[PDB]
């Protein structure tokens, strides 16, 4: 409630900012009002990062080498240019695998050009064919090089295109080459873009003359879930469980012919449209193979998206369904029941970077929170036409909230719970308000499915309801 | 990237092999290859670079970033329509009329066209 | 399915026969997996010495590098100020990736800023960036003082940081008298030591340059101290404690000890002690100036001999019995203050506890890595405790400290079996601790990952890591640890000490296999 | 445990184990021995042991039923016998509680590392950050 008071509230806080920051910001803060279907008048989203605010974007290098690209497992992603990307993003996202790494699997490995004065000045395209060559003598199971470009590469103009294909063709070897300098775009969305772009340009259309592989009328490809903490796999056992076949994964335990193999797929199950709505919209117009958006997150979200995948099949998909909603009721409504009193009308606020913010809405309503603000760092219009409907009214919502905006936001609102990142846990946490990661999932998980809902929670129900919060201040003050 | 330079200027259009992404622009390609396109300024605001683009490889169309500063310009010179907005601030694609000093090559065919005149009829 | 009362996390959640199934039926149809003895015979390969001297022939390939780019340097010399902001001309995603990494090593809040710029600023350069990100940060954030580093992006582009700023002064964005002090530190140039050094110096070029004149060495009769790029708070509290209880009046420059560490009290502090700037604008004032890293603060000691005209005196870092003993002796000598009885007693115990741990410790072989200061002072104790380091590694090391070290271990019997690599990652590590097997590793987390390699070869090939150095994401608080001086070894030695008795334990624990040398008294 | 204790003190921890919700599944023995608690933690199985050094042989008992079944030991108190200079470590006052909160987390993060080191078996929850 008190639309008036967050409007006001919303007026005080752009004071500290000079006239420009004041006016920008203003379209970038808004109340929620769940009857409006165009989010363009209520909000603006997708705009360059006010210099000076301390924002929490990422770069375009960020978005496609450490979101879409580096799940996949069975290939070598090559950071190019100097030595600090490379480091900074080696296995800080957990993006589960199945393997031997540095035999078969290279998730968790930092492969880097290691860029020199000399090789600012005089180019690193020789630099990066003998590179690939090592690459080939030491590591021969790989299956495929993708080359992610960080900010010098195209600043100084290297033509790794060509090199990418001199290479592939000298050694049969399929080499990616992704344009995903930093500077690129004004936050990761552009990296996913890229991301999807060189997959579709470079490693879709390979098996697409031939017929060998055996299709099935019930074949699915999951779509934009990256295996965090496991919430592919909660997936996959959820959908296996109804009859459907999963061929492809995107690309959390993904496999490059899991990649080759999706063209041969009868339904794309998009969970992360921000991520991969192009290559499911490209797949759709060019092999006429249909995509749905589905939500795994809560019992009641899985449910309702359960049902609406096996509205697409035959009836005994349907059969199946409801034999596994049966079969997996009791095991929620019992969580529900045990954790469910503990947390009822606890007001949580949320900050995350696209489709999490609206996603887990549900999981959350499901144990009785509500969610208060909400945010993203880099969704664009329809993420924010689609997350109107599914929060209160006069709610907050913001876009590319600057640390000043969330902290007062915060201190005003005085929420029970803060879903956020790393960069602003220790900052909430010294405040006495608890905090929980939900890009990482605070080192837990899967979150995914009913098996995901249990440990959900339980995470909730350890953080929130915790003796620590108790003891902020001394007895003595 | 393949880029076929055409103006009603040029007896026949030229075909160039450009390196994409170079941080040197459109701009650059043209002026090592002597396409003259008419450039006005050195602080991307004039607009007389104005030139209209058609990427010849409807599926290789690479999602790019449109400024501020380039979307203002297009504006002032009226080579904007509010759908091509829309469509590059929700789907990252490019608009059909651009600036020369301000575009970036992509790793795909195309197509620039430019009539000689400043950008604004 | 999971149980109400009892709920699994990831693991063992996936060890269940369903997930296992599942997996199983996804490897066998969907991702063409190499067959399982193959991939066993070419890590069976991976292993073997050939391996190595094909890794060891490679010059463009770089697999598991154990540096980052200067502006993290920067950042964290920057933060040492009071009242300071970190601002890093160019992308953002540069400033998101120093943030994350200094709150997974810390575990605390870590404030920095960026201009974010974006193809704009590629095309026509950063200078509009420059202006409105300095007076976007002053306005919101209301600093004292803006520090600014560079990313590779900025330093390729050729953006100067002088003119800019000098603009931003002039056209009113900030007022002419705010502290701007900048720094070059591109990311392609050393590691992130060479920011901290580049950072520094550039503070203290900006205070220390325009006011020589009226300035005469031992004025306020104090010595600098120039800590370098240190992550344990140890360190600072350790080095302030030892010049405290000796009577010698210090002035610590750059110190991040309270921002990086600050009560959790119901509020947040943005910043908190540092570096004061009259201390800064009195720093030439000083006796003398010591640097406790000398080896990646070469360009802070040029400037400080040519401007400050202080004697800057030739010590080791204050790591180990000697070196710790050495630089006392200087600061009395500087100061001409006497050792306390204290400092005696504390050196008396840590020789104590070296006697006690002496059986232990003999002839055990360490594979280590760091930075270079850090290395050699590790190297040096370990030869101080009768350790053999055979496998010494340091990726932004150069020759002249390669020969500092080699002449540090031919100095020794116990160096006899050391070898020293510059510029090898921690790929060239795993393959060297396959093809000769040391006792213990000691370095990050990013260790980790090769003793998991080598639990896959064997038990009897295992290779135990030590968490000593920089980051440590996967244990918890151990940034609060001391290295240097007298208590940090005696941290180090308890930690080596008590390492390889948990190892010996574990080894021999077996019923009726090994449990014969499970002894209550170790 | 406590071999040494007595009727009073029983009543005392009791009183402050019904003041927590955590202390519900609690039970203080009061003149049992370590034999009395070999079997407990045989029969009900906590995650970790907290002593001194007499209970090294707990932990190697527990290892001969199973790996899943040992019970790692905690050296904190008197006497501790096959580890160097802890007699040095703090336990009263805010410094004490801070090592021993470092001492405990970071005994239950190397058993998470020790339990998830085996490769493309558990070593999918091998992180790097914890
Ligand atoms: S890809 Fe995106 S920031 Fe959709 S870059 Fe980011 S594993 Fe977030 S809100 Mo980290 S658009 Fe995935 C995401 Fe969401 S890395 Fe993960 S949690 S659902
Ligand atoms: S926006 Fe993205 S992450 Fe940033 S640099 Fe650019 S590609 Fe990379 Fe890596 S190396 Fe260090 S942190 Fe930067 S300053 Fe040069
Ligand atoms: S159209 Fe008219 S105003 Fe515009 S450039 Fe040509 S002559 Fe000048
Ligand atoms: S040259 Fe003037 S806008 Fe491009
Ligand atoms: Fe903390």
């Amino acid at each position: 409630m008190s639309r008036e008071e967050v409007e006001s509230l919303i007026q005080e806080v752009l004071e500290v900012y000079p006239e420009k920051a004041r006016k920008d910001r203003n379209k970038h803060l808004a109340v929620n009002d769940p009857a409006v279907t165009q989010s363009k008048k209520c909000i603006i989203s997708n705009k360059k990062s006010q210099p000076g605010l301390m924002t929490i974007r990422g770069c375009a290098y960020a978005g496609s080498k450490g979101v879409v690209w580096g799940p996949i497992k069975d290939m070598i992603h090559i950071s190019h240019g100097p030595v600090g990307c490379g480091q900074y993003s080696r296995a800080g996202r957990r993006n589960y695998y199945i393997g031997t790494t540095g035999v078969n699997a290279f998730v968790t490995m930092n492969f880097t050009s290691d860029f020199q004065e000399k090789d600012i000045v005089f180019g690193g395209d020789k630099k990066l064919a003998k590179l690939i060559d090592e690459v080939e003598t030491l590591f021969p199971l790989n299956k495929g090089i993708s080359v992610q470009s960080e900010c010098p590469i195209g600043l100084i103009g290297d033509d790794i295109e060509s090199v990418s294909k001199v290479k592939g063709a000298e050694l049969s070897k399929t080499i990616v080459p992704v344009r995903c300098e930093g500077f690129r775009g004004v936050s990761q969305s552009l990296g996913h873009h890229i991301a999807n772009d060189a997959v579709r340009d470079w490693v879709l259309g390979k098996r697409d003359e031939d017929t060998t592989f055996a299709s099935t009328p019930y074949d699915v490809a999951i779509i934009g879930d990256y295996n965090i903490g496991g919430d592919a796999w909660s997936s996959r056992i959820l959908l296996e469980e109804m009859g459907l076949r999963c061929v492809a994964q995107w690309s959390g335990d993904g496999s490059i012919s899991e990649i080759e193999l999706t063209p041969k797929v009868k339904l794309n199950l998009v969970h992360c449209y921000r991520s991969m709505n192009y290559i499911s919209r490209h797949m759709e117009e060019k092999y006429g193979i249909p995509w749905m958006e589905y939500n795994f997150f809560g019992p009641t979200k899985t449910i309702e998206s359960l049902r609406a995948i096996a509205a697409k099949f035959d009836e005994s998909i349907q059969k199946k369904c409801e034999e596994v909603i049966a079969k997996y009721k009791p095991e929620w409504e019992a969580v529900v029941a045990k954790y469910r009193p503990r947390l009822e009308g606890k007001r949580v606020m949320l900050y995350i970077g696209g489709l999490r913010p609206r996603h887990v809405i549900g999981a959350y309503e499901d144990l009785g929170m509500e969610v208060v603000g909400t945010g993203y760092e880099f969704a664009h219009n329809d993420d924010y036409d689609r997350t109107m409907k599914e929060m209160g009214d006069s709610t907050l919502l913001y876009d590319d909230v600057t640390g000043y905006e969330f902290e007062e936001f915060v201190k005003r609102i005085k929420p029970d719970l803060i879903g956020s990142g790393i960069k602003e846990k220790f900052i909430f946490q010294k405040m006495g308000i608890p905090f929980r990661e939900m890009h990482s999932w605070d080192y837990s998980g899967p979150y995914h499915g009913f098996d995901g809902f249990a440990i959900f929670a339980r995470d909730m129900d350890m953080t929130l309801n915790n003796p620590c919060w108790k003891k902020l201040q001394a007895p003595w003050e | 990237a393949t880029i076929y330079f055409s103006s009603p200027l040029m007896p026949h259009n030229k075909k160039v092999q450009a390196v994409a992404g170079k941080r040197s622009t459109l701009l650059g390609v043209a002026q090592e290859n002597g396409v003259k396109i008419p450039f006005e300024c050195q602080d991307g605001n004039c607009g007389s670079c104005l030139v209209k683009i058609t990427h010849l490889d409807g599926e290789r169309i690479k999602g790019m970033l449109l400024t501020d500063k380039e979307r203002n310009v297009l504006k002032s010179v009226g080579k904007l329509p509010k759908s091509e907005e829309e469509r590059a601030a929700v789907r990252d694609l490019p608009p059909t009329y651009r600036l020369a000093c301000q575009t970036i090559v992509t790793d795909e065919d195309l197509l620039v066209e430019f009539t000689g005149e400043p950008g604004g009829a | 399915s999971q149980q109400v009362d009892k709920i699994k996390a990831s693991y063992p959640l996936f060890l269940d026969q369903d997930y296992k199934d599942m997996l199983a039926k996804k490897r066998d149809g969907f991702e063409e997996k190499y067959p399982q003895d193959k991939i066993d015979e070419v890590f069976q390969w991976t292993t073997t010495k050939e391996y190595q001297e094909l890794n060891f022939q490679r010059e463009a390939l770089t697999v598991n590098p154990a540096k980052a780019c200067q502006p993290l340097g920067a950042v964290l010399c920057a933060l040492g100020f009071e009242k300071t902001m970190p601002y890093v001309h160019g992308s953002q995603g540069c400033v998101a990736y120093f943030r994350s990494y200094f709150n997974r090593h810390f575990r605390e809040p870590v404030s920095c800023v960026s201009d974010s710029m974006t193809e704009d600023a590629a095309v026509f350069g950063g200078q509009q960036n420059m202006k409105d990100g300095l007076q976007n940060c002053k306005a919101t954030y209301k600093p004292d003082m803006i520090a600014v580093s560079t990313t590779c992006m900025a330093e390729v582009i050729g953006d100067d940081l002088n003119a800019f700023i000098n603009n931003s002064k002039k056209e009113g964005f900030i007022p002419d008298e705010f502290p701007v002090p900048f720094a070059h530190t591109p990311s392609f140039v050393g590691s992130h030591v060479t920011g901290w050094d580049n950072m520094f110096e550039g503070i203290a070029r900006y205070f220390t340059l325009k006011s020589m004149d009226d300035k005469v060495v031992g004025s306020n009769k104090k010595i600098n101290i120039v800590p370098g790029f240190e992550t344990y708070l140890g360190n600072f509290r350790v080095i302030k404690r030892m010049l405290s209880e000796m009577g010698v009046g210090y002035s610590l420059l750059s110190d991040p000890e309270e921002v990086l560490d600050t009560p959790a009290d119901g509020q947040f502090r943005m910043y908190a002690g540092g570096t004061t700037q009259e201390e800064m604008k009195d720093a030439p004032n000083a006796l003398n100036t010591v640097l406790l890293q000398p080896w990646h603060l070469e360009k802070t000691k040029k400037f400080v001999e040519g401007t400050w005209k202080h004697e800057v005196p030739k010590l080791n870092i204050p790591m180990g019995l000697d070196w710790t003993d050495e630089f006392l002796m200087k600061v009395s000598e500087i100061s001409g203050q006497p050792i306390p009885a204290s400092l005696t007693k504390e050196r008396g115990r840590l020789v104590d506890m070296m006697t006690d741990s002496h059986t232990w410790l003999h002839g055990k072989r360490f594979a280590l890595w760091g930075d270079p200061d850090f290395v050699m002072g590790l190297v040096k104790f370990l030869l101080e405790l009768g350790c053999e380091p055979v496998h010494i590694l340091c990726h932004n090391g150069n020759k002249r400290w390669k020969k500092a070290v080699d002449a540090i271990l031919a100095a020794s019997p116990y160096g006899k079996n050391a070898t020293v690599y510059i510029g090898k990652d921690l790929w060239h590590l795993r393959s060297l601790v396959f093809t000769d097997k040391p006792d213990f590793m000691i370095g990050n987390s990013y260790g980790k990952f090769i003793q998991r390699d080598t639990l896959h070869k064997g038990k009897e090939f295992e290779v135990p890591l030590i968490r000593i150095g920089f980051p440590i994401f996967d244990r918890h608080h151990l940034h609060r640890s001391t290295t240097l001086g007298y208590e940090g070894a005696m941290q180090i030695l308890t930690t080596l000490v008590n390492s390889i008795l948990e190892r010996l334990d574990e080894e021999t624990r077996g019923m009726q296999a090994t449990d014969y040398n499970h002894d209550l008294v170790r």
